[PDB]
């Protein structure tokens, strides 16, 4: 009967690794726009199909090219373990969202397409352009059976 | 308690409620009771009056 598990591998500290703090006004990094959560199609009890990481244009379409892109989507709502939001809200209903734009260092690996697909070049260089720094240089982790 | 696996929620206790029981014609004791033995009960009356007196 295999078994019941879930798992949690990840944080919010993970995809947005240090930002520039302003001194005006701490909201100068993020822009809000308005998504659509839940498929249109899909059932009200089908969990939402965004995930933390994502690149989304200003127009809340995730983007599946590099020109769209425009920000990382970072909202609370879809941060890993964060499933209580089930049936929550109507099938094709459009919820605020909060984007990450401006002064920031992301990590190169988190940054996935609307289908997953990992960010080449071009997705690089268009991001970038908004003044980001998307860096490789991370340590990593390795666990139990890795000698040390 | 915790929400789905690793969060928390607060707790605001219980609400609970009942419907309506009126007791206005029971409490005025208006009814007697009787406790027997049978399944079939019986009563009885008896009615009397008087009569016109003539003189004679």
């Amino acid at each position: 009967a295999k078994a019941h598990v879930a798992t949690l591998e990840g944080n919010y500290s993970d995809i947005v690794l240090g930002r520039v703090v302003a001194f005006g006004d701490t909201g100068w990094n993020f822009k809000e726009v308005d998504m659509t959560f839940i498929a249109d199609d899909a059932d009200a009890d089908s969990k939402t199909t965004l995930f933390a990481g994502v690149l989304v244009g200003e127009d809340g379409t995730p983007a599946t090219a590099a020109a769209g892109v425009f920000g990382v989507l970072v909202d609370r709502k879809v941060l890993p373990g964060v499933d209580h939001y089930i049936g929550v809200f109507e099938p094709g209903e459009k919820v605020p969202m909060v984007l990450a734009v401006r002064g920031l260092t992301l990590n190169q690996l988190k940054l996935k397409y609307a289908d997953g697909t990992a960010i080449d070049a071009a997705g690089i260089q268009a991001l970038e352009a908004q003044g980001n720094q998307v860096t490789d240089k991370i340590v990593g982790t390795q666990f139990i059976g890795s000698v040390l | 308690m915790q929400n789905g696996d690793f969060q928390i929620l607060d707790y605001t206790g219980l609400i609970s409620t009942m419907p309506r029981v009126d007791t206005l014609l029971q409490s005025m004791n208006l009814f007697t009771e009787h406790f027997g033995r049978t399944t079939v009960a019986r009563i009885e009356r008896l009615d009397d009056g008087a009569g016109d007196i003539k003189a004679v």
